């Protein structure tokens, strides 16, 4: 059952790549 | 003719880039390397005379230029034996000379003769925006590497012939008297795949097959050089490529880190252009001589050598190819494609023949397999030969092992340099070599990403 | 079909794991003496079709075959086989197996993940066929047993550097628990196949016999491990009698 | 105004949140390829008979391992060096067993790396940038095409590349030091040098960067937000900076020009990996570190051992239990 | 429990030379017997007692005297199968 | 300059000549009935294989021979290697008549190599 | 300590005769012996063959025994088999056979002498002298 538990930590990274990539706070020049 | 910063804008480590736009000191610089090139090939050459014991295999005292004009089929006989040692010593005196020729040319254009040869004579002169003269430039380039693939032609067909480690009675200066003309199979060698049993180029087979490809290649190089000499570019050739003395730096340097590891792939695997006796045995052979080797050992125990099963399931001395060809077994399982001049005797139509092993090996292909073994291209940077945890009293390194690693680290560096001269060729025909200017920064007046 | 076909025109194409076939119908005999051996040049086995026996969780339910596919690759015939046909005093005939690459290692996936690797081989086949045969045709059929060997060898090493006479004997990662352990001690035994080689296809001009077999013999153990399963293996044949 | 001339604008636009770009449009397929088959080998392939000795390897994480243990396991010995695609498979269960994920994902992995090369030289472009980031990038390039790559060739086999996974790169790294001896070889010294300079010079540059950050914020907000992006002035004094460093060791040892110490940290790794790179791919054709072992004799001749000795019962050691099953002979040849 | 080649340790086969099980390596001791004489021995094997193994056909006068010279070196066990298969007595995988 | 066959001639010359003589004792025996029967991939096994040190033994006999006696037997060598070459050609191209003349021309400049010997 | 004369003292014979080589002698058998046997010979070993090796125990257990000077320089000439059955002029390295073996045509008996003093030297000079290839 460790297979789940490492399933989800590695989803865990990939989904914060995703909305790290997607949504990030946009560089504004001000 | 600027010869410092202040009046070039090139640094000193830069200090060649001064040399772009002066076309008479840049030939001068040309022709000085290219004596460096005659000169190394000729002092090489008698360094290697010198330190030649004729009677010793050339792979076993780390020589790379005498295998060289031996596998043209000077100074050697049958199975490599050197009979003369005066053409190696030719080939260097002559090189020798001819460099000092050329270095005093290199040297006389580099630092007296016209800095700028577009003043002088509208056939020397060339800019590099002007697509005709540098066009020119390829062809008659083209014509002589057409005339130097055409005399190695002469020199298999007409004058004593290459040596083939193929020929009937083992290998020998052979006269090719029927070179392939067929296009068929000359460009058939370019379709192939660069991989295990294909090997594209690499795979080239018999001394026919290359001087065949020769003759071709010959015959489209003083075709391609007539061509560059007739024509100019057409628009699509204009439209895609950069014009200018960096891009065509940069194209040749993409080209010559090609060449580097396509000489690499070539004298780690091929034995052909790169006999054994010359430049010993590739990592295939050794492994497949090892097998053979101890095939051949067993079998005078009395093992039965093809039901022998090893530890794993798999037979210890034949076993089947993933296609199911016979072939040694153990870890040269992997090396199963080498094909040698030693094994393809023993080579049936379905792979290694069990009435040829039980009864038709010779004593000289044992000798030699014993001897490639022992000379698998293994060794450390100090010249220990053999495994690296071998103790130090073997002082060996193949010349296969040398040529590979040399060519293939010039041709990773000459891959470097292509990426460094095709980007700033772009970004010089562009404009922006020198830094992004503050007023017109490109960023600047693009949306936003997000 | 291959006859003529130069090492070059086989290699990478997977006919080198195809045994060689009659060249027409040719629907003949070769005649036999009462009591003389005769030498089987270059025996041939194609294996074609796989077979693991189930072993149900009931131990009535009969067991049945699942056919398998092969994980390797064509990597499956045994060929350059030399051997001998002996004809009895009553008539019967015996091949009888010398040597060759007689046997391959073969795994085989059976449908649930299950792959059974097994030792397919002819080693010292003994086959007799009925009494009262004069001629090698279509009926004879020589029924026999051969030796399986294990699979791994008993220098084999497994993943813990366990084998038979090489390695440890105990799990030297749990120190306190080194033998507790029933695959600590590993065994190479011989186990029994049985084959049947019907000859369908004869050759007379040539000697040359062809036909079709289905063997029967266990699998892999792992050196002891585990049980072995059934495998009965079916393929053609080929041949060449010495007369 | 054509349609292939509106595609063309599309993909070399800088407006694009990615650029994709000419060597984008081989980039995304070959990396969403390698991508897709390497999380599915990972989490779920079959055990690959990496050695070609029926000796199957358990690489994925359905099959026992752990993310530190599991790995897509390389491609059959028996392979070799054969091309080994789907299709050259008489099944996808043989294609799993002899190890074609790993062939699948490292060609198409190698491939989107170098396009990624290129789509960084074409950004650079686009953006009116110096296009030298390539360059940069081609270190880790042609150390990664060495271990994927250049090793299976020179050792003819792709079961000899890398493995995709943490022990399985402990295990590609050991049995390459059993072989080669890298740790004596000076190219990888020369990748030490490179990747330890690297961190220090990193640390240099960062902790003096941020010893000299020019006071914009309170104590109590982070000193971050002391920089805006897209501000003209500096957010530091670097003759603050060179001060303090050219009394730390004397005048002449620090930089003063930021662009120069910018090059020197740019070129610094970059070379190191490059000679690391070179040096794998060199050990490759067997060409391997140094060897010492038995150099000093006394005057006797009996062997007096030096830290070489000791590295060598080290290798000999890590090489007669590789690949326990798969020597049949004396010598381990490749 | 011990397996095959432990209990054969056990016995006469860990004292000195088997011709039934042990491999040709363990010759070399008794002078003129690799490789020759002991391949010999080995292909024709097995044998009921120590005495056959001068019984062996082919041999002339200075095999079987050599042979006679160290026949205290020899015994007799049951040939394991776990020595012999796959020509383990000529190549056990030991350099 | 012995101008005739030395007793010790005569034994250096043997260490050579056995080879020699195997060779073609097998080229009477192997390579005509391979050629006959069309199996050319024993025959250029044939041609590569035991007689893979032909062009070697020969051409340290027609060096050790007699000093008048070289270059005949080197030129006589040549001419055996060279049919022996065409042979191996019309092998590959699966040419028997081709094979059959080259065997024949091999055959002759074999024997009159041998008669050049003491 | 040095390399002194017990170092040097090896048998001449199988009788009983001794011969001590000089240091001049020991370095040219070792110069030999990188130049020409290490290929297969490295630190006593045979790679080709390591049931035959240059261990000393190996050496007197061939027919006859070839710890002595002579007897090596006989091998050296006429190698044999190790029970000395068999012919191996064509399979083993030797004087007498230059046709096929020409890096050994230009070795004087005196080289041959010197080579088979290093070889029974070297063995009480290291332990794994003779040993398994990887030992
Ligand atoms: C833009 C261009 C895009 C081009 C794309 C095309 C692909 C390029 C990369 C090819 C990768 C091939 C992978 C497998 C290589 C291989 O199996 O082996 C290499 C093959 C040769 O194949 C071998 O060829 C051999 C041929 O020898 C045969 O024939 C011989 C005849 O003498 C002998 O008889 C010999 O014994 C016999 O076996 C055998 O067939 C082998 O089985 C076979 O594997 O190389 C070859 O064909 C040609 C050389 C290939 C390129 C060399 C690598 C270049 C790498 C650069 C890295 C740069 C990094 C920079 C970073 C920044
Ligand atoms: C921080 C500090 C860093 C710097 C530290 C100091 C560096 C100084 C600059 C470099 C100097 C290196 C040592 C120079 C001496 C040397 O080299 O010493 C070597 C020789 C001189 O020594 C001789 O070296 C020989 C080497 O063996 C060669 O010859 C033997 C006998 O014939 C065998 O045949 C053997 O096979 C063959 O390899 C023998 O050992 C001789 O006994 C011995 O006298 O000089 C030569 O050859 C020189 C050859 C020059 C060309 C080299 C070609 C390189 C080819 C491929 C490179 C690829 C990858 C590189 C990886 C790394
Ligand atoms: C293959 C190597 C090579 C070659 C052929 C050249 C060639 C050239 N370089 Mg150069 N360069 C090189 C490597 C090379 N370089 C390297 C490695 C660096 C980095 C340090 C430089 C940095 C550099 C700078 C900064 C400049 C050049 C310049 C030049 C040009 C003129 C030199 C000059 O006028 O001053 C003359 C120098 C001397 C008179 C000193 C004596 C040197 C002589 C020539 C030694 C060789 C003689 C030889 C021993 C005799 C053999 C002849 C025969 C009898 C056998 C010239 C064509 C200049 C230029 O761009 O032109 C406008 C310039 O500004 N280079
Ligand atoms: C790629 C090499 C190369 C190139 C393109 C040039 C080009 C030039 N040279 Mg130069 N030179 C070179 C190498 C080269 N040279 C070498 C190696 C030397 C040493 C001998 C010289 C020494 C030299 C001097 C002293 C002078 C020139 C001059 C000139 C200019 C006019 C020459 C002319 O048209 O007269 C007509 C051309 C001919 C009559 C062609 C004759 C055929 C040649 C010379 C012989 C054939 C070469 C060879 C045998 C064939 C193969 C080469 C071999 C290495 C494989 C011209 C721009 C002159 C100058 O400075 O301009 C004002 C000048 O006085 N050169
Ligand atoms: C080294 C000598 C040399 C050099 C420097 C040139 C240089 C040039 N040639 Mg020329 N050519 C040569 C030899 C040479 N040629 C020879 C020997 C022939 C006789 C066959 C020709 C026949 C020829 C023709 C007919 C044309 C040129 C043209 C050109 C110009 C542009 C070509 C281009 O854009 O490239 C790039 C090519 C492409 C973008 C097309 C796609 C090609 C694919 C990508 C190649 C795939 C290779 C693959 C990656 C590697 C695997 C190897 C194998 C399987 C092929 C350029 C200045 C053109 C020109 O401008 O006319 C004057 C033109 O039409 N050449
Ligand atoms: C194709 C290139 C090449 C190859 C394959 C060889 C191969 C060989 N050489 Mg040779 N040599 C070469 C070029 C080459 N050489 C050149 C250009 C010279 C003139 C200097 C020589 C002068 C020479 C001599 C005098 C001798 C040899 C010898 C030998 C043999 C033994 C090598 C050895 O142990 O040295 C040691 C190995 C090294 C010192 C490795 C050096 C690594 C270099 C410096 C890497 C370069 C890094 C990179 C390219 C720098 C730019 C990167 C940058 C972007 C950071 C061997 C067969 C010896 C021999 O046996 O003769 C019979 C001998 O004594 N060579
Ligand atoms: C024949 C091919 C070729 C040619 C004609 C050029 C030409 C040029 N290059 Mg380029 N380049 C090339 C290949 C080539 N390059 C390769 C293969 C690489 C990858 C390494 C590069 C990377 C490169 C960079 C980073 C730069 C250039 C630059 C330049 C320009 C000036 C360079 C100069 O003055 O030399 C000066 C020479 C030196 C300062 C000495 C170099 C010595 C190196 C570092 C070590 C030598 C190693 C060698 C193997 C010997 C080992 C010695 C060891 C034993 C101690 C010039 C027009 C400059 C430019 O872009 O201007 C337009 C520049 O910045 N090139
Ligand atoms: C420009 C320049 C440069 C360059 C230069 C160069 C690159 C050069 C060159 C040059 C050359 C390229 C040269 C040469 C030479 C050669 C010679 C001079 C020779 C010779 C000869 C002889 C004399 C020989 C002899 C002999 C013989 C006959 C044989 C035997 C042995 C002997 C050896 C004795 C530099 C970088 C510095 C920088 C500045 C500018
Ligand atoms: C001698 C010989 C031979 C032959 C060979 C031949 C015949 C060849 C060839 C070849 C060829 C004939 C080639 C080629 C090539 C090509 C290339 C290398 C290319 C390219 C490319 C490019 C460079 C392009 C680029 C681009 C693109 C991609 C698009 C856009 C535009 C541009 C331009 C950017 C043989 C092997 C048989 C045998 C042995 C020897
Ligand atoms: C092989 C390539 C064959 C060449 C094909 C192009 C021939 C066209 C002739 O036209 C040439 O090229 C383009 C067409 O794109 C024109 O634009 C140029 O002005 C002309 O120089
Ligand atoms: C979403 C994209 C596609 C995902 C990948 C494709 C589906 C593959 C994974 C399906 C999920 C698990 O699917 C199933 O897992 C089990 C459990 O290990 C595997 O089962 C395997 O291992 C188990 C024990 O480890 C054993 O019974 C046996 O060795 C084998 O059957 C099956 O072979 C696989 O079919
Ligand atoms: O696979 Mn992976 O590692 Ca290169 O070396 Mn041989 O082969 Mn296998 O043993 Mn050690
Ligand atoms: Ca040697
Ligand atoms: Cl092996
Ligand atoms: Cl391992």
């Amino acid at each position: 059952m460790e297979s789940v538990a490492y399933i989800l930590v590695l989803t865990m990274a990939l989904a914060v790549l995703f909305f790290a990539i997607a949504f990030r706070e946009p560089p504004r020049i001000e | 003719g600027g010869r410092d910063l202040p009046s070039t804008g090139f640094a000193w480590w830069s200090g060649n880039a001064r040399l772009i736009n002066l076309s008479g000191k840049l030939l001068g610089a040309h022709v000085a390397h290219a004596g460096l090139i005659v000169f190394w090939a000729g002092a090489m050459t008698l360094f290697e005379v010198a330190h030649f014991i004729p009677e010793k295999p050339m792979y076993e005292q780390g020589l790379i230029l005498l295998p060289h004009i031996a596998t043209l089929g000077w100074g050697v006989g049958p199975a490599g034996e050197v009979t003369d040692i005066f053409p190696f010593f030719v080939v260097g005196v002559l090189h020798l000379i001819s460099s000092a020729v050329l270095g005093l040319g290199g040297i006389y254009h580099a630092l007296r003769g016209p800095e700028v040869l577009e003043e002088y004579s509208s056939f020397f002169g060339y800019d590099w925006k002007d697509k005709n003269q540098m066009t020119n430039i390829i062809g008659y380039h083209l014509i002589l590497l057409g005339c130097g693939a055409l005399l190695l032609v002469f020199k298999a067909m007409f004058f004593g012939g290459v040596y083939d480690t193929w020929a009937p009675g083992g290998g020998d200066v052979r006269v090719i008297t029927n070179p392939t003309l067929n296009p068929a199979i000359i460009f058939g060698y370019l379709l192939k795949a660069p991989f295990g049993g294909e090997g594209w180029i690499i795979s080239v087979n018999n001394m026919e097959d290359i001087i065949g490809g020769h003759i071709w290649i010959g015959l489209i190089c003083i075709s391609g050089g007539i061509w560059h000499i007739l024509t100019k570019p057409f628009g699509w050739a204009r439209r895609a490529l950069i014009w200018s003395g960096e891009a065509y730096l940069s194209y040749s340097l993409g080209a010559l880190s090609l060449m580097g590891f396509i000489a690499s792939v070539f004298v780690w695997f091929n034995n052909t252009a790169y006999p054994s006796e010359f430049y010993g045995p590739t990592g295939m052979e050794a492994s497949q001589s090892q097998a053979f080797t101890f095939l051949v050992r067993d079998q005078r125990l009395g093992a039965n050598i093809a039901s022998a099963q090893g530890p794993t399931g798999l037979g210890k001395y034949l076993m089947r190819s993933p296609s199911g060809e016979i072939i040694f077994g153990g870890e040269t399982m992997r090396f199963w494609d080498f094909r040698g001049p030693w094994l393809e005797p023993l080579r049936g139509p379905n792979g290694l023949d069990l009435d040829k092993l039980r009864n038709d090996i010779q004593p000289w292909q044992v000798r030699r397999a014993a001897e490639y073994m022992t000379h698998a291209p293994l060794g450390s940077l100090n010249s220990v030969g053999g495994v690296i945890t071998d103790v130090n009293s073997f002082n060996y390194v193949s010349p296969r092992a040398w040529l590979a690693t040399s060519h293939f680290v010039l041709g990773f560096f000459f891959l470097v340099g292509h990426l460094w001269h095709a980007g700033r060729a772009r970004a010089a025909a562009a404009g922006f070599e020198k830094g992004i200017d503050r007023e017109t920064e490109p960023t600047l007046f693009m949306p936003d990403l997000d | 079909d291959k006859s003529q076909l130069t090492y070059d025109d086989i290699v990478n194409t997977g006919l080198a794991n195809v045994c060689p076939e009659i060249s027409s119908f040719t629907r003949g005999t070769i005649e036999v003496e009462p009591n003389t051996k005769y030498f089987v040049s270059d025996f041939c086995m194609e294996p074609q079709e796989y077979f693991v026996k189930e072993e149900p969780v009931n131990k009535r339910q009969k067991a049945e075959y699942v056919k398998g596919k092969v994980l390797t690759r064509q990597t499956t015939s045994l060929e350059q086989i030399r051997g001998s046909i002996a004809v009895g005093a009553d008539g019967t005939l015996t091949f009888k197996e010398k040597d060759g690459i007689d046997f391959q290692p073969i795994t085989v996936l059976l449908p649930g993940g299950e792959e059974v690797p097994f030792f397919f081989t002819v080693k010292n086949f003994t086959g007799t066929t009925e009494p009262g045969f004069t001629s090698i045709n279509s009926s004879t059929d020589f029924v026999g047993d051969f030796n399986v060997p294990s699979y791994r060898g008993a220098g084999f090493l497994d993943p813990k550097a366990r084998g038979l006479y090489t390695g440890y004997d105990n799990a030297v990662a749990l120190p306190s628990a080194a033998d507790k352990f029933r695959t600590n001690k590993k065994e190479t035994p011989l186990g029994k196949g049985t084959l049947s080689l019907q000859v369908t296809q004869v050759d007379g001009s040539t000697g040359e016999i062809a036909g079709i077999f289905e063997s029967e013999q266990p699998s892999d153990t792992d050196l002891g491990a585990k049980e072995p399963l059934d495998v009965k293996v079916r393929g053609i044949f080929y041949g060449r009698v010495d007369t | 105004a054509s349609l292939w001339e509106q595609f063309c604008q599309w993909v070399t636009s800088t407006n694009n949140r990615i650029y994709v770009g000419w060597f984008g449009t081989l980039m995304i397929p070959t990396l969403l390829t390698a991508t897709t088959c390497f999380i599915i080998a990972f989490i779920a392939a079959p055990p690959v008979d990496i050695d070609g000795i029926r000796e199957p390897v358990a690489g994925s994480l359905l099959y026992g391992n752990n993310i530190i243990s599991g790995a897509v396991v390389p491609s059959s010995n028996a392979i070799g060096l054969h091309f080994y695609p789907i299709w050259e498979a008489a099944s996808l269960d043989e294609w799993l067993y002899n190890g074609g994920p790993y062939q699948l994902v490292v060609f198409h992995f190698l491939i989107g790396i170098f396009c990624y090369m290129g789509r960084q030289w074409e950004l650079s472009y686009r953006l009116g940038m110096r296009p030298w980031i390539c360059v940069a990038y081609s270190a880790p390039v042609s150390a990664a095409t060495a271990v994927f790559l250049i090793y299976p060739i020179g050792q003819g086999s792709f079961s000899e590349g890398m493995p995709l996974g943490i022990s399985g790169t402990f295990n590609f790294m050991i049995v390459f030091q059993a072989e080669h001896n890298i740790l004596m070889h000076p190219f990888h010294m020369l990748g030490v040098a490179g990747v330890f300079g690297g961190s220090l010079f990193s640390a240099m540059h960062g902790s003096l960067v941020t010893s000299s950050l020019v006071r914009e914020t309170t104590e109590v907000e982070s000193q971050n937000y002391g920089y805006k992006f897209g501000q003209e002035e500096e957010t530091y004094n670097i003759v603050a900076a060179h001060g303090y460093f050219g009394r730390l060791i004397f005048q002449y040892a620090s930089f003063n020009n930021s662009r120069s110490l910018h090059f020197f940290l740019g070129a610094w790794p970059v070379i190191g990996i490059w000679f690391t790179a070179m040096g794998v791919s060199t050990m490759a054709f067997n060409l391997n570190g140094f060897n010492f072992n038995q150099s000093i004799l006394d005057s006797q001749g009996r062997v007096i051992g030096t830290w070489a000795d000791v590295l060598n019962r080290a290798n000999i050691g890590f090489e007669v239990m590789h690949e326990r099953n798969a020597h049949n002979f004396p010598l381990d040849l490749a | 429990e011990l397996n095959a080649v432990d209990a054969k340790l056990t016995t006469d086969f860990g004292q000195k030379i088997d011709l039934n099980n042990s491999d040709i390596r363990d010759f070399r001791g008794l002078r003129g017997f690799y490789p020759n004489l002991a391949s010999e021995i080995i292909k024709n094997a097995p044998y009921d007692t120590v005495e056959e193994v001068l019984d062996i056909p082919g041999l002339s006068e200075t095999q079987k005297s050599r042979l006679e010279a160290n026949l205290g070196s020899f015994t007799v066990t049951e040939p394991s199968i776990e020595l012999t298969s796959g020509d383990d007595r000529i190549n056990p995988g030991v350099y | 300059i012995p101008t005739t066959y030395s007793p010790e001639k005569i034994a250096q010359l043997q260490v050579y000549v056995n080879p020699i003589a195997v060779a073609r004792d097998g080229m009477e025996k192997r390579l005509q009935g391979l050629i006959a029967d069309q199996n050319w991939v024993d025959t250029q096994t044939y041609i590569h294989g035991p007689l893979g040190q032909l062009r070697r033994d020969m051409l340290g006999l027609a060096s050790s021979l007699l000093p008048k006696d070289q270059d005949k037997a080197k030129t006589l060598a040549k001419e055996v290697f060279g049919h022996l070459e065409r042979l191996d050609a019309a092998a590959k191209d699966r040419n028997g008549s081709q094979a059959k003349i080259q065997y024949q021309e091999a055959l002759a400049d074999f024997d009159s190599f041998l008669n050049l010997l003491p | 300590v040095e390399l002194t004369e017990s170092t040097r003292t090896i048998p001449l014979d199988e009788a009983g005769g001794t011969t001590t080589l000089t240091a001049r002698q020991f370095t040219n058998g070792q110069k030999i012996f990188v130049d020409t046997c290490t290929q297969c010979h490295l630190q006593g070993k045979t790679k080709t063959n390591n049931n035959v090796s240059l261990g000393l125990a190996d050496l007197a257990g061939a027919e006859p025994r070839r710890d002595n000077v002579l007897a090596l320089v006989e091998f050296l000439k006429n190698p044999k088999s190790y029970d000395g059955e068999d012919d191996y002029s064509e399979l083993h390295p030797n004087i007498s056979r230059p046709d096929i073996y020409p890096e050994m045509r230009n070795y004087t008996e005196d080289d041959i002498f010197d080579v088979a003093g290093y070889t029974l030297i070297a063995p009480k000079l290291d332990e794994r002298w003779g040993g398994t290839i990887y030992f």
